[PDB]
């Protein structure tokens, strides 16, 4: 998540890949 | 990476809302 | 009293470098 | 987690438990 | 239950790239 | 906004409404 | 601009308190 | 606001220009 | 109504450049 | 601080008092 | 230093939890 | 605290040096 999401702005789909 | 550590603080807040009753996993 | 996003903030102060699971239910 | 730290009171020391 | 600054935080998760108005009254 | 999301419960999908 | 996006998160929190019952408008 | 306030530290007067 | 970490956030909006003391008791 | 701003309601102007 | 100012926001939140009933002092 | 803690990631011991 850090790699993907602190680099470019992530989207609410990138984020939802870390829900359980 | 300080600015990533700060950034992580924001991500978990976002996952909290995004995920609901499911919860989430956070991992650098 | 640590509820909602404040519990998550507290989890992050302690574990943010290691990582953690948050599973409310 | 919620019982331990929201219902009952918690310690930052006790939350080390949940670190993966 | 999203009140006070938590409602604003939630508004920002969804709209922060587009922009939004917050008008409580 | 406050009724929709603080008084009643809300969805992140429903809050897309308020994006300008 | 990630660091502006993070920064935006802080600004809306600040506008929330600054503005009171008036509310505010946020726009990149 | 981003331009003015994520660049230099803004002041509570810069910020109050975005109240409704 | 500014309690817990929200009171600290409010203290910081106003004083974060000068500095402050927070002493709840 | 807690009485002034959590028990009673507060102003950002009033919190300038506590700036060191 | 904007990114320090943002960073300060996170530190006081952390000191709030870290310190308990003792409270803390914040100073750039 | 800024010097010590906005530079490198600080630890909960660095932080506890600013409790009263
Ligand atoms: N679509 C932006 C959602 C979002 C909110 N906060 C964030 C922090 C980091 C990130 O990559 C993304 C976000
Ligand atoms: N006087 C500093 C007020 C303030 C609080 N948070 C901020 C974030 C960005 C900024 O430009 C300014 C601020
Ligand atoms: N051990 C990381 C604790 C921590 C939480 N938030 C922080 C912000 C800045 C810092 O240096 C440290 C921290
Ligand atoms: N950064 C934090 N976790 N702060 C805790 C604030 C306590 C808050 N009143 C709650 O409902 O839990
Ligand atoms: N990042 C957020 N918006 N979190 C929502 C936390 C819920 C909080 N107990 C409230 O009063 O709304
Ligand atoms: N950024 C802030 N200080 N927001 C104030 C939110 C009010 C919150 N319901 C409280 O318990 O105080
Ligand atoms: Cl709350
Ligand atoms: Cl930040
Ligand atoms: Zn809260
Ligand atoms: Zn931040």
């Amino acid at each position: 998540i850090v790699e993907q999401c602190c680099t470019s702005i992530c989207s609410l789909y990138q984020l939802e890949n870390y829900c359980n | 990476f300080v600015n990533q550590h700060l950034c992580g603080s924001h991500l978990v807040e976002a996952l909290y809302l995004v995920c609901g009753e499911r919860g989430f996993f956070y991992t650098p």
